[PDB]
């Protein structure tokens, strides 16, 4: 297990989201969406969710795993709607 | 015949003397006194604007309670609380639980000045202020006590501050920082000047008005009376600040005011803002939370800061801006996480209310209105389960409140993270992170609810476990104030 | 779902319905909830350390200080009703004795006695005010604190009487220095140095238990017997009925302070070892009290006798508590 | 230390002495004292059941006003009076105008005993009672004074008793007979025993309850507080009666009680009865006027009369019977002649109310319901002109109230006329005529409103003239309380 | 239609907003509305005649007695606040002087003086109580009556002090007869017969104007100067500080009675002829007052001097009113 | 003018009614009805109104005039429905 803070796009609050050190940015973004999409953010089937480090802005590859992105536990990540 | 007060008052505060059997620093330890190099003789120029003697005090305060307690007993069996608007009832439960014991704790904060202030006049005034907060703590226990048989929530008037429920942690974070762990001079500034003179003196005035508008005369009488005492002892910070600027400590004075005001603001954004923009019935809303702040709080701070030779805090404009967002974020957080507080949060997002919000905050529905849209649809379509959380929100490591901001179209939520001595901290604003950095040794090893959760200090490590950890059980656990009555307006 | 109770949850378990006193005074301090970190901040702040060392680690121990109850059961509301009545009495005395010119018929010898032994007490009374207000902020339970709260108010009350009275005296005898010379007398008159050393040292005893002992059990009875009892008894003899009555009116507050102090000690004696802890502090401070009484009363007329009675009466206070 | 009251109380009333420079009869003139042959020593056995000393009095009465005035000021700007039911508002206006100055006059009635009572204990208790009525007169002027800007009618709180408006004449007839023109012993009996202990002590209890039920806490607090004072000085008659029976004056005692009770009853039938059976909203009616009388007034009179060795008045059964009619006659009279009073009479005869009346008074609609039928039809058919008078009703020459009774099917209106020394008098009951006959010299040359009209003392001699004579003008002249809202329920 | 006013209709015409005092105290008597038939009954009833003869036909005249205003502006609410404070003072004195055994240190000579000159006043004070309460029920205006109302309460207040004090004295000196012998002293001691004759005759002066004069202008100053001023001044000298202070505390009520009496006379002097009417009554009663003072004060120590000062001080009361 | 007190049948109150010394019991009864009939008493065309002295019960002749019936001023009279 590895904890990160989810700052989902269009939402109002950053939240705690447990992920796995094996997950990929895609799977991380899926675990984050669970706590935002359909709760207080309208879905967007016509788009893709990306994961980027909130501090420096770095955008991570969809298939890259949590364990490779380094990241500090509780690190804040922006989950955004793209293509 | 009797002497005129002015003829002898000075003697009541002619109490400083030169220690001989112990040293001045032993008698007035810096960590408690905070004389900051200023001489005893220099602190003696302290001159309270509102003077009062023992005989006047006991006589006047006797009549204040005679009236307040008489009002309460006369309306007691009337049981207004049973027909009052749930938003109001919730307003009172939140008020008592969050403040009753902090009022009592303030008497110790006053006792700190009464004992360690080098300014003789500050010591006597603090003795009276100590007595005021003793009254405030007691009277705000006696009054809610009348409703313990109506709901367990009223028990939190006494229990709240003894728990680790998040709002309680937030309150203790503020109060302990501002008044329980500061030297005497620091308390007079951060507490009486920044918080009381700056926020509560006026807030209570508005609170008493709303209580009257709500039909709760017992509560209106309560708040009005308390307010008159505050208006009196809140004066202590002014002279302290003059003396500091008057000497070579304008920076230190400035820094304390900046910290104190921001922290007071944060707490204020979660406890008061939501109440007037969402809990008070639409027809009983004089002005918006933002209007109230500008017309009664911000102009006064500038006024005061000018007369003292101080400057507006470096975060003043941001603060001005945040009046359009912050409290909306706090309200949404509290409402969505309603089972984690001890009162029933009112949604306040019905059609009528939603335009009032757009009227007072142009761009609301475009942003905040979005999150509420989803929540509304889910309720309309039988999916309540999606209107309550399954995780914890990120908590600020300074104000211990959720990190939230503008959602929807104009999305702009940010986290001013900071890594210090191998640990990652989260802050809901630039100012929150600054408060920490200018004095890290003061907050370094503290842990907010989330930190504790992540450290395994909350077991079982799940929602049900977090709830027990916060001492919350069904009956006191919060839900929608009007039991989702406002949903019918949406088909 | 939790069902509502008839009283506060922490009082739910009583045979009798809780009194207003218990409703508004019990289990209010929250800094005792986390002995390892009293305040909601970093555990290493100076104030965190102060409470751990001076409150939590005091040798005067008990498993439930929150069980303490004020024998008088004072609450703010009843404290004011009580004192407003007493002030109507004292202020009435000031007003009407002034009316019959009570001060003008005092002898020159007595007026000088007042300048040396009476008006300078404004410093000692404020010192007790400081002493008791500190007990307020370091005591382990809210019911103990409140007793210290009201006691502090009484001390300010005595200061106030003295301040007012010093003004009146300076009006009819402007050449004595009333109002201007008190500080130098308090600081340099050998008659006051006993008390001054006592209170100055007592004022830096930070342990809540030692503070309670040094202030309430040792210093106060010594001050009350010397300044209220002795000087007051002498005032009556010298024709000063105002001071004679004023002192007796203050003794009423002093007696109430003794009553709650006696109750606290009683509770303390429930636990094995506390009597010894208290006697050791008394044994440490008593010598300074004796010195204070001797230096003050010896300078008074029939001084040696004032010393014997003061010493005896003050020691009796602690004896009646089992020490 | 202080002495126990019981240790010294007796000395406060050990004040009788044997006159020497003037005679006892000069010092205590019979016409004012009414010792009736009973010795001073015998009157000294008088022992008040409720004792009180000066210090206790000023302390306790200080707090009573602290509370009452504090309640009033706290609810002042709330303006309840503006949203209160017109029946209630009318109830208050009638109350104040009819009683404020009679309360003040009672202090003189008390002063009469305080000065001329041979019983020392009666003199001190009357001194305190004197002080009570001083309070009652003043507090019941200060309170209504708050509404003078709302309606001229509130001015009658002060003006009423200074006018010749019929209800005012009725009130002064009662009060002057019972307390202003009687010897000391007679006052203690007819006023404190018969009227206060017998009627008002309980009435005020019920009045305070209705005020609370109406939502008027200011007024409820007012009445409750006053009631506690009455409960105290009302005790004076008991001992006086014992002493009279204890000696050879049981008949005289009996006769005063009989007169006093009947007269109190008559006034009560016009001022209170109508209020609870017609002005108080249907949903706020605990019991009927008849029920209230039996459960709280009649049983007590019998109780009391037994303990004193006295008998039930000879008119007791008639009195019992009249509880089904009298006040209904008084209400209809007041309502039909509504422009002749200073408050707005509530009809209280809507469908819902009409069955409540039949329920509480079986046979109502068969009788009283008849007169109201016609009045209702006229209003439905646009003939208001037939619901107001064009003549004066016959006035009783004792209680100065209209002579009325059972109408409709069971018609039974009667007039107990009496010709005395060449003049014809009219009485609304057997008892009213008796009161006159047992003491004709006391009422002989008095003239009621009608007598004055017939003598040409009212000019112009028509309705408009009678109205000016009674000091009534549009604005204060009464009309239907609910502005005929209750008419819509009839097509 | 009549429009609502800002104040009572009878006060509508004032430049300034009416005070609470005026709102609750003015134009309340209704028996003056019909001078030919004051009460709503037969015009020949004894009470009808009493008010016509003793109120309406009094030689002390004025066209608008309702214009009178109490200089202190007392209302029930302020009367109690005022007296409750004064009673807290007096009752405090009783309690605390008792505490220091003030009575036990009185000399036997003084105790007997108290038995003869002090405790019997319970009869004279109640007599004034009766005197002023009668003024209450026969005065022509409600503002005049109220002054008599509160004054009556003060008289009962003095009686009460005396009653309480007689009990305390009987406790420490049971053989003196305190509590049992007062009546016989009041009725047979030549020292009291002057006052007794005065008040007994004054008590049957039914004319409201003569009652006011005999009671408030002549008898009271004589009683106050003899019993409060003189005896009180002597008490202080003899070591009885309680009576000395008690008497002075009562003098405060007496002084307030003088203030409204002086105001009433002032108003009376507005009309031509009243000064002469008042002087004639004073001239009639003054001789009995002199006799009362002489018989009382002459029996006291340094008696002749007590007589001169009492006579002088009481006459000064009326002089300052222009007589 | 001559005053009498009208105790109209079926009404609830006795009232002052001015009549003439010349009127007949019929006309007196007509002046009384004015203040009762249609005000709070239903008419009765199928009947006749009679005038009788309230005290002794005497019934007066319809055509008899006030001046002949003697009567004391303010005398109470019952106005009743008959045939
Ligand atoms: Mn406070
Ligand atoms: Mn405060
Ligand atoms: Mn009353
Ligand atoms: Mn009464």
């Amino acid at each position: 297990t590895f904890p990160i803070m989810s700052n989902f796009e269009r939402d109002f609050v950053i939240q705690l989201v447990p992920v796995d050190t094996e997950d990929t940015m895609d799977q991380v973004a899926e675990k984050c969406a669970y706590h935002s999409i359909n709760r207080r953010v309208h879905p967007q089937p016509e788009k893709i969710l990306r994961v980027r480090r909130h501090e420096d802005g770095t955008l991570f590859p969809r298939g890259m795993i949590v364990s490779d992105a380094g990241l500090r536990p509780t690190e804040t990540l922006d989950i955004i709607f793209m293509d | 015949s009797m002497l005129k007060r002015e003829d002898w008052y000075d003697l009541t505060r002619t109490t400083n003397w030169t220690p001989k059997y112990v040293t001045e620093n032993e008698l007035f330890p810096e960590e408690m006194s905070g004389a900051r190099g200023i001489s005893m003789e220099a602190w003696e120029k302290y001159d309270e604007p509102y003077k009062i003697t023992y005989p006047e005090y006991v006589s006047i305060q006797r009549e204040k309670d005679s009236g307040a307690y008489s009002i309460k007993a006369a309306l007691e069996r009337d049981g207004f609380v049973d027909r009052a608007d749930p938003g109001w009832v919730s307003t009172m439960q939140l008020h008592f639980g969050a403040i009753a014991l902090e009022e009592y704790a303030a008497s110790t904060a006053e006792a700190r000045m009464a004992r360690f202030a080098k300014a003789p006049g500050n010591r006597n005034m603090a003795t009276f202020g100590m007595m005021d907060e003793n009254r405030h703590g007691q009277i705000q226990l006696y009054f809610p006590y009348a409703n313990v048989k109506r709901s367990r929530k009223w028990d939190w008037a006494h229990k709240a501050i003894h728990t680790n429920e998040w709002a309680a942690i937030a309150a203790r974070s503020f109060f302990d920082d501002m008044m329980m762990t500061r030297d005497s001079v620091a308390v007079s500034i951060m507490l009486t000047f920044a918080f009381e003179t700056g926020f509560t003196n006026m807030q209570f005035l508005g609170l008493a008005a709303d209580a009257a508008e709500a039909g709760d005369h017992t509560f209106a009488s309560l708040i009005s009376s308390i307010q008159t005492d505050e208006s009196r002892h809140a004066q202590q910070g002014g002279p302290s600040l003059k003396i500091l600027v008057e000497n070579g400590k304008k920076d230190e004075a400035q820094q304390m005011v900046d910290v104190a005001i921001w922290r007071s603001w944060k707490l204020f954004s979660v406890l008061t803002g939501p109440i007037m923009d969402y809990y008070t019935p639409l027809e009983s809303r004089n002005q918006s939370f933002k209007e109230f702040m500008l017309e009664w709080i911000v102009a006064q701070f500038e006024r005061q800061l000018l007369d003292l030779g101080l400057d507006k805090p470096w975060y003043w404009d941001q603060f001005m801006q945040d009046l359009d967002e912050t409290h909306h974020g706090m309200h949404l957080g509290v409402w969505y996480w309603r089972p984690t507080v001890w009162w029933d949060p009112a949604a306040g997002v019905s059609p009528e209310e939603r335009e009032w919000l757009e009227e007072k905050y142009p761009g609301w529905n475009d942003t905040w209105g979005q999150c509420w849209d989803v929540i509304t649809d889910n309720l309309v379509n039988g999916k309540p389960e999606l209107t309550v959380p399954e995780t914890l929100p990120t908590i600020c490591n300074m104000c211990n409140l959720p990190i939230a901001h503008t959602p929807g179209n104009k999305w702009n939520v940010k986290d001013y993270q900071l890594e210090y001595e191998g640990r990652l901290y989260h802050f809901g604003s630039e100012a929150d992170r600054w408060c920490f950095q200018i004095d890290p040794e003061r907050y370094k090893n503290h842990t907010n609810l989330v930190d504790r959760f992540l450290k395994g200090e909350i077991q079982p490590a799940d929602l049900a476990g977090a709830l027990m950890y916060m001492s919350l059980e069904p009956g006191v656990m919060g839900d929608d104030a009007h039991d989702y009555e406002w949903v019918k307006a949406y088909q | 779902a939790l069902k509502p109770l008839k009283t506060w949850s922490h009082l739910a378990g009583n045979r009798r319905r809780p009194s207003e006193y218990e409703v508004v005074s019990t289990n209010l301090h929250y800094f005792t909830d986390n002995p390892e970190r009293p305040w909601e901040l970093d555990s290493n702040l100076p104030m965190q350390t102060w409470y751990k060392k001076y409150c939590f680690d005091s040798p005067l121990k008990h498993d439930d200080w929150n069980a303490f109850r004020d024998p008088d059961q004072l609450v703010y509301r009843t404290y004011n009703l009580l004192q407003d009545g007493q002030e109507s009495y004292v202020q009435g005395l000031f007003d009407q004795l002034n009316d019959r010119g009570h001060d003008q018929m005092l002898t020159r010898e007595w007026v000088e006695t007042l300048a040396r032994f009476y008006t300078p007490a404004r410093y000692l009374f404020h010192a007790l005010q400081m002493g008791s207000v500190y007990i307020h902020q370091i005591a382990p339970a809210s019911t103990i604190t409140n007793c210290a709260t009201y006691e502090t108010a009484d001390h300010l009350r005595w200061l106030t009487h003295t301040a007012y009275r010093t003004r009146e005296l300076a009006n009819c005898y402007p050449d004595v220095g009333f109002g201007k010379r008190e500080r130098d007398v308090w600081e340099n008159d050998p008659a006051w140095q006993g008390f001054r050393e006592l209170i100055e040292k007592a004022l830096i005893a930070w342990d809540w238990g030692e503070a309670f002992t040094a202030i309430n059990l040792v210093t106060k009875p010594a001050v009350e017997e010397a300044l209220l009892q002795q000087l007051g008894s002498l005032a009556q003899s010298e024709g000063d009925t105002l001071l004679g009555l004023l002192a007796q009116a203050q003794k009423r507050d002093a007696e109430r302070h003794r009553r709650w102090s006696s109750a606290l000690v009683k509770m303390a004696l429930e636990k094995e070892g506390n009597r010894e802890v208290l006697q050791k502090w008394v044994a440490k401070w008593e010598p300074l009290a004796d010195k204070a009484i001797e230096a003050y009363c010896s300078a008074l007329p029939d001084g040696e006798n004032a010393i014997v009675e003061a010493k005896s009466a003050s020691r009796y206070v602690r004896q009646m508590m089992g020490l």
